[PDB]
């Protein structure tokens, strides 16, 4: 032939979390649109974007997400899919000669690659290819399970993936490029949860820390630690709404856990006989909230991590109904739990080849517990742990393998057509 | 579909993309991304040096202001010696 | 080097690239392609 | 096997794509780089224009360059084809809630209802008073004149036991001109704010009410006394708007465009302050082309002179730099936050305290601050031998009040204030450097944004060490420089302004010292050159044989030599340092860099 | 050997020049105009806009019409730069996150319809920080018709963390003519737009406390500065001018649901990765023309400084010749000799086609 160019398949690579969505070209090391799942709604008008959440009379946040990390309003999800994969990552359209002041199908070129969590239920899965195929003229689809993406993000035929996500902990076990079922364990132990514990200790206080989100503060100056703040708050002719405050405080807790939140990483668990006293000891953590209020965190910058390890570590739900977490749901739990659903064999294989994922595995201290842990209930075997993704940024792991994936010259013979769909209606079940 | 060779299939690309393919294409990746953050590092060095160096100082810069300086003012002592002359 | 002294390069065009699924199904996807040079 | 697969129609192919399409970028060697930028003038802007107006110049009408003099009493003002500049007063009215006079204390500044004179005035400053008193009786006894020894004591009780006489409006000399603030403007403008000799001549109690703003004060930016960095440039725009308007009768703003623009700047400029000017210039009047000259350097070249010492004493500022080459030398900058107004106030101080009939007196007060600089222009002097106890009398004249005329004595007040050039703690320096940053930061470099790029000196630094002396960053050093207000006796400031020029040659300081210019209107004090020149004799005996101090050049007003040199900056066919409006428009403050005659 | 072309092409001005040069030898409007009932570009096109109809091809940064693109691209070459494009190699720019199939279809036109001998497309954001001189930075980069926030740490944009506000220039001149039509003026035509332009780009300024200019400009003969036509009358304006610039820190003014430039760019830090931000507070960068209004630079500080830590040392970088920082930007990176071995070749656009720009232009 000798005809074409260096263009072959350009895929769009689609990511949905219950925090954050992410979506991209295949052949790229990280997504170039990342938004929340988190969405403003106002007056019938649907608003996406970190940059178009802002006070105003009407306004209310909504997700599209369910905690079990599945879509819960197929509506919702059409609208944030088509303002990322069509108004962000397409040509737009030209304005008309009458509007601009002076005189006085949208996807049929790329194929979609789109991630779903591994305990993702038939009806579900049946629903996103109607759903993709109906809306956007899309030539070809694929739907692949995010422990999968995880482990070639490391580059790992067979892992073992620990995903530390938002609503979710998961444990599975990969081997040769797909997931053994009877492996798969979940847990709400997470950073949804992590947040949980961090608002129940700061109502714990002998003085009360509260939080008070960003737009709120019109103007602060620095004060002394454990000092009253100087500072001027807004004020609106509306009322806020309860959503809305419940989202920008969520920036302010995402803030503390990036930045004061550590691991206990030392022998043996945290409520061991000298270990909290020890912890009292050492130089703390300083942090100030966006009010100026600025304070010396100690131990309770360990204890509020502890409990996904120790369930008698754990806080009380400042919701009354949100149950505490049970031992068979820490980590160590689920780890045992998962490699006692694989062939013994396959177990030095698979804790060679340990792979950690989702943005709450960042925490300081994470990797050393989780390799301490391992090494302790695992004695006489190699323990070795890989991060998803080529580079020092880990909050995108799924969708590197995604990327990755998408680009394989091989991989290009799996890809459900459109006429393949026609002609079946449910592919998907047998295709994967 | 429900079939011994389909399933054979499907598994046996699944082993070649995972073993051969991904761990190929990941140290590619990976050694790619190393070289683009490289070049770009170099390259930005490089051009905020330049955007800088126009206010550096130098010998060649100092002696042609003194000589600017010293001819306007030989001018001025032209202008004088005219003026003060047919005045 | 730069530039001969001009002289056109070949035109490209978006075309169409016949492709196939494992379990046989044929589809298109759209590509650039150009004339076969000499 | 295959071929069940094959007949059910299952075959894993390649599609004829490569292994993978994730891109596989090559290393770029970075060895034996070059550069092509700003290498050749013909890629600069602003010398390309330069070259390309040099050769349509060989293949400037005087009467179209305004020149341009600002400063903390008078602006100086003309198109450079004048003999002279236009002098107003660089001030500016404008309705308002409140005068400048009900905003503040009075002046000079009174602990009033205090427990004694001693209290009222400030026990440092009436021992200084004393102080100068007794070393005055010392020298003029020691020159052998005369000294009577009640001479304070007539003068006292003759002002203590004095009283005024009202005056018939008719039998007046002089019936007062107040300005008419009511009267609708015929400048080609339509709002009621008035400037120089017209904004002072307001009335204090005018229908509407009136507030005077001064935006310069000490020869820096007036921050103290504005709100805003808005308003203080909408006021500095304001004033000479109002100045091409109506001092050079420029009516119609569509012409503007056709002026060119000499500016005056001091010796240690502000680059914040010469942005500003540069901006008003081209974004506001939008002349096309806008120069730059150094107070010292505009100095010689009024005088014609190649190599001189510059000392300028005006209002508010003294400034001394030695000149060579066409160029200030860069380390022999010296200026001093006071002027003859600290004259004004000293003696209207002093005469206060030796019971002078208007105690009332208040220098914020319009017509009280016209008193006081016409009783400093008749009577204070450094002639000595002039001095015996003296006897007159002046008019006050004030809005809706009939004229009062004084009789007063006075004795050795009309020296001594003088005389605090040489011990300046005498001047009321309390309140100079409030403000001095409020509004306006520090110049800090483009990209450098750390670096303070305001110019220095080592004579500056060691003037500061004499009031304070002085790992900190570059930031640090600087506030701890701007905390400090810089005072020195003027033989002291002198004499270091030259040893730093000439660093530590002795030829270059006995050519200095012999090349002294003393200009600005503070130096317009009867017999001050031969005062400075004793004070430099008898602090260095070994110069005395060279020394010599000059008032003024080719028989110019000491107010207007600096005008009479910038005029012919404008005129020299050899000056290059224009910054055309296009150059600006493009690249802004940076050509500033390109074109000045010396390393701005 | 000859200099590099560098076009920096917008929604509002075209600038073009030789690579090397400190500043651009042509800058017209983005405007093309056709007979209602040949072509025309530029100023040419406003002063015959009573027999054209006249469009922008680029709209928030990204171009929409490729027929008018081109007409813009020959008008630069050939009338205005007094250049052929058959003898230099060529540096184009683009707006941050602009879509793949764009990169492409520039790369066909350059070679196709010019035949540039070599060619190269740059992100705008970075060009300016490489004027700005650093390497590291987060650049607040607004034109006429988009503002983009662009996080970049050694070189390399951060895209995940790009955030546009999508209001600009021409936004503000909408709102200034509506509000002086709120003092009783007259203005509803595109003459009339060309004048209210002049008038924002001289008289406005941002206010360092805008409820105290509020509150100050009951009374002040300073603050009513004045204006005079083209017809000869003139207007006078007060709050006026500090009430548009306002509208960037405050887009409810203007009727639209979006944080401010300040709240945008706090929040492009805050997707970036922790041990980064630091270095992003201490050069927040200012490009293009809507960031020319007095004061504006004070106000960022004073704005950013409230939304950030206490512990952390916000530094703006605003220079002076930072309407141009993008084409300075372009102009300093085609006149480096490592150019010559990072440009895209004719001989590789004949081998691979258009999609070569996304293996050799990052
Ligand atoms: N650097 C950080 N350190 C610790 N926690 C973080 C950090 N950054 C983000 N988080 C938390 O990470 C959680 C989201 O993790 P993601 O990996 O984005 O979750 P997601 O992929 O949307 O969630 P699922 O589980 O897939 S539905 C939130 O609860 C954040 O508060
Ligand atoms: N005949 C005179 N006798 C005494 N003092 C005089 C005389 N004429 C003017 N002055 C004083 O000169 C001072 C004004 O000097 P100028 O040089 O005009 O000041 P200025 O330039 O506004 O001050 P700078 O240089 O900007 S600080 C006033 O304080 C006057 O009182
Ligand atoms: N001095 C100034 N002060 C205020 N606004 C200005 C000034 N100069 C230009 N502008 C405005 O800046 C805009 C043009 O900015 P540019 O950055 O050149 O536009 P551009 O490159 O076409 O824009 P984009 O962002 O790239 S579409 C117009 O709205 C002008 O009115
Ligand atoms: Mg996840
Ligand atoms: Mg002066
Ligand atoms: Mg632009």
């Amino acid at each position: 032939a000798d005809i074409y160019g260096g263009d072959e398949v350009s895929a769009l690579v689609l990511d949905p979390g219950y925090c954050n969505t992410r979506a991209g070209f295949a052949g790229e090391e990280m997504p170039k649109q990342v938004i929340p799942s988190f969405y403003g709604h106002v007056d019938g008008r649907d608003l996406f974007g970190d940059e178009v959440i802002v006070p105003r009379a009407g306004f209310e946040v909504r997700n599209y997400m369910n905690r079990d990390s599945m879509v819960e309003d197929w509506d919702a999800a059409t609208r944030v899919w088509e303002y990322l994969l069509v108004q962000r990552l397409q040509p737009p359209r030209p304005t008309p000669a009458s509007k601009n002041g002076l005189n006085v199908k949208p996807l049929t070129e790329n194929p979609l690659l789109m991630t779903e969590a591994p305990w993702n239920t038939p009806k579900a899965r049946e629903k996103a290819i109607e759903v993709v195929m109906e809306n956007w003229g899309t030539p070809a689809f694929w739907l692949s399970r995010t422990p999968v993406l995880a482990a070639f993000a490391a580059g790992k035929a067979t892992a073992l993936v620990i995903d530390v996500g938002g609503a979710n902990t998961s444990v599975t076990a990969i081997h040769d490029g797909m997931v053994l079922k009877r492996s798969i364990q979940r847990s709400p132990a997470a950073g949804v949860w992590l947040s949980g514990q961090i608002r129940s200790m700061w109502k714990s206080q002998d003085p009360p820390v509260n939080v008070v989100p960003t737009f709120m503060v019109e103007n602060k100056k620095p004060v002394e630690a454990g000092a009253p703040p100087d500072c001027r708050l807004r004020n609106f002719g509306f009322p806020i709404h309860d959503s809305f405050r419940a989202f920008e405080e969520e920036r302010v807790l995402t803030e503390f856990k990036e930045s004061v939140v550590e691991v206990w990483r030392g022998p043996g668990k945290y409520l061991n006989p000298g270990n909290e006293d020890f912890a009292k000891t050492q130089p703390g953590r300083v942090f100030e909230f966006p009010d100026g209020s600025n304070q010396m965190w100690r131990e309770q910058r360990y204890r509020v991590a502890e409990g996904m390890w120790d369930e008698t570590a754990a806080y009380p739900s400042l919701n009354p109904d949100e149950a505490a977490i049970t031992k068979a749901q820490t980590i160590p739990a689920l780890i045992k739990a998962a490699l006692d659903g694989v062939d013994v064999d396959l177990r030095p294989n698979l804790l060679g080849n340990v792979v950690v994922t989702g943005s709450t595995s960042l925490l300081n201290g994470f990797n050393d517990r989780l390799n301490h842990e391992l090494t302790n209930m695992y004695p006489g075997l190699k323990i070795k742990l890989h991060a998803a993704g080529l580079t020092s940024e880990r909050r995108f792991g799924a969708w590197i393998g995604g990327s990755i994936l998408a680009s394989l010259g091989t991989f290009h013979q799996m890809w459900i057509s459109r006429k393949e769909y026609e002609e079946n209606g449910a592919g998907i079940v047998e295709k994967r | 579909f429900q079939s011994k060779g389909y399933n054979q299939i499907y598994d046996q690309i699944w082993r070649d993309l995972a073993r051969k393919d991904v761990s190929k294409v990941f140290r590619l990746a990976t050694d790619s991304y190393a070289t683009k953050a490289s070049n770009l590092k170099k390259t930005a060095i490089l051009a905020s040096k330049e955007a800088k160096r126009w206010q550096l100082r130098t010998n060649k810069g100092t002696k042609d202001l003194q000589a600017r300086a010293k001819r306007v003012m030989r001018d001025m002592m032209g202008f004088w010696k005219r003026n003060e002359r047919e005045e | 080097a730069l530039d001969r002294s001009g002289k056109p390069c070949r035109k490209w065009t978006r075309g169409t690239f016949q492709m196939k699924s494992f379990t046989g199904v044929v589809w298109e996807i759209p590509r650039w392609t150009a004339p076969p040079r000499p | 096997s295959e071929r069940v697969l094959a007949r059910e129609g299952l075959e894993r192919t390649d599609n004829g794509m490569r292994q993978t399409s994730w891109p596989e970028v090559q290393p770029i060697n970075q060895k034996n780089y070059y550069t092509d930028y700003m290498k050749r003038d013909d890629q600069i802007l602003s010398l390309r224009l330069q070259n390309e107006a040099n050769r349509e110049r060989l293949v400037m009408d005087p009467s179209k360059i305004i020149v341009i003099h600002p400063g903390s009493q008078n602006l100086r003002i003309g198109f450079a084809s004048d003999a002279l500049p236009k002098t107003i007063p660089m001030v500016l009215g404008t309705q308002y809630s409140q005068t400048e006079s009900e905003m503040h204390e009075a002046l000079p500044r009174r602990q009033f209802e205090g427990r004694t004179m001693e209290q009222q005035y400030g026990e440092e400053w009436v021992k200084k008073y004393q102080k100068m008193c007794s070393d005055l009786k010392v020298t003029m006894r020691a020159n052998k004149l005369k000294v009577l020894p009640n001479s304070k004591d007539l003068v006292v009780n003759f002002n203590r036991r004095t009283e005024p006489e009202i005056i018939s409006q008719h039998n007046d000399p002089l019936q007062v001109e107040w300005t008419n603030v009511n009267k609708a403007p015929e400048d080609g403008t339509t709002q009621k704010v008035f400037i120089g000799q017209q904004a002072l001549r307001i009335a204090e109690d005018s229908s509407p009410k009136y507030k005077l703003w001064w935006p310069i004060q000490h020869g820096w930016l007036n921050e103290d006394d504005y709100p805003t960095r808005a308003h203080l440039f909408d006021d500095l725009e304001m004033l000479l708007d109002r100045a091409l308007r109506r001092e050079l009768g420029l009516t119609k703003k569509a012409d503007w465009k056709q002026y060119s623009c000499v500016i005056v700047i001091p010796d240690l400029y502000d680059k914040r302050y010469v942005e500003l000017l540069l901006h008003l210039c081209i974004e506001f009047f939008d002349l096309s082309r806008v120069a730059f000259i150094q107070e010292s350097m505009a100095a010689t070249f009024g005088a014609g002179y190649t190599q001189a010492c510059v000392v300028d004493v005006g209002a508010q500022k003294t400034s001394i730099s030695c000149v060579e080459d066409g160029l200030v030398i860069e380390d022999s900058r010296v200026n001093l936050k006071y002027g003859g107004y600290d004259v004004t106030e000293t003696f209207i101080k002093m005469m206060l305290y030796d019971n002078f009939p208007y105690q009332d007196i208040n220098l914020r007060r319009r017509h009280d601050f016209l008193l006081a600089e016409e009783l400093k222009m008749k009577y204070c002097t450094l002639s000595q031998a002039n001095i015996s106890v003296q006897a007159f009398d002046f008019h006050l004249r004030a809005p809706n009040q009939p004229t009062r005329k004084y009789q007063f004595k006075f004795y050795d007040e009309v020296i001594l204030a003088p005389m605090g050039f040489y011990d300046p703690s005498i001047f009321d320096n309390s309140t100079k450097l409030r403000g001095r940053r409020k509004l306006i930061d520090r110049s800090y470099n483009a990209y450098d944004v750390d670096m303070p790029d305001d110019p220095t000196s080592s004579a500056q630094l060691a003037i500061l060490a004499m009031v304070q002396p002085s790992q900190r960053s570059a930031k640090e050093i600087a506030a701890e420089r701007d905390a400090v207000l810089p005072i020195a006796p003027l033989d002291v400031a002198i004499l270091t302004s030259i040893q730093h020029a000439a660093k530590g040659d002795e030829k270059k300081v006995r050519e200095l010292v012999g090349s002294i210019m003393v200009v600005g209107g503070g130096a317009k004090i009867p017999h001050f050159a031969p005062f400075l020149e004793e004070k430099l004799k008898i602090r260095r005996p070994d110069l005395a044989d060279r020394i010599l101090v000059s008032r003024s050049a080719r028989e110019m007003d000491e107010q207007v030599v600096v005008w009479k040199g910038a005029s012919v900056f404008a005129k020299l066919s050899t000056n290059d340092s224009w910054v055309t409006n296009y150059e600006y428009k493009m690249l802004g403050s940076r050509c500033i860099y390109m074109k000045l005659l010396w390393h701005y | 050997e000859v200099a590099a072309l560098v076009i920096d092409n917008g929604s509002g001005m075209c600038k073009a020049g030789f690579a090397g040069d400190d500043a651009p030898r042509a800058v017209f409007p983005s405007i093309v105009g056709r007979p209602r009932h040949d072509s025309y570009v530029g100023d040419e096109a406003q002063s015959k806009r009573g027999i054209l109809t006249l469009r922008y091809p680029i709209e928030h940064g990204v171009v929409t019409n490729w027929d008018d693109m081109e007409k813009i691209w020959h008008h630069t070459f050939y009338n205005e730069l007094r250049v052929a494009p058959e003898e230099h190699p060529v540096l184009l720019t683009e707006a941050p996150i602009n879509p793949k199939s764009n990169r492409e279809k520039m790369t066909q036109i350059v070679f196709e319809t010019f035949n540039a001998p070599a060619f190269y497309v740059s992100i705008q954001a970075v060009l300016s920080l490489y004027a700005s001189g650093r390497t590291t930075g987060i650049v607040l980069d607004s034109g006429d018709g988009v503002t983009h926030v662009v996080p970049i740490y050694e070189g390399f944009s951060l895209p995940h963390a790009i955030a546009r506000l999508d209001m600009a220039g021409r936004d503000l001149t909408d709102y200034l003519m509506k509000i002086l039509a709120e003092r009783g003026y007259t203005f509803s035509t595109t003459a009339e737009r060309e004048i209210v332009r002049d008038i924002k780009e001289k008289l406005c300024y941002v206010a360092l406390d805008f409820e105290q200019e509020i509150q100050t400009a009951a009374q002040s003969s300073h603050l009513e500065k004045s204006y005079e036509l083209p017809d000869g009358q003139v207007i006078t304006i007060g709050n006026e001018r500090f009430r548009a610039p306002e509208a960037l820190f405050q887009p409810s003014v203007l009727g639209l649901e979006s944080g401010g430039i300040h709240v945008t760019t706090f929040n492009s830090i805050m997707k970036c990765d922790v041990d980064v931000r630091k270095d992003l507070y201490g050069n927040i960068v200012m490009s293009g023309g809507t960031t020319m209004y007095p004061g504006l630079s004070d106000r960022m500080q004073k704005e950013i400084t409230a939304l950030a830590p206490s512990s952390m040392k916000v530094k703006i970088i605003a220079p002076p010749e930072r309407k141009y920082s993008v084409w300075i930007g372009g102009s300093i990176l085609a006149s480096l000799s490592t150019f010559q071995q990072m440009w895209i070749s004719k001989q590789e656009y004949d081998e691979s086609g258009p999609s070569i720009v996304h293996r050799k232009c990052f």
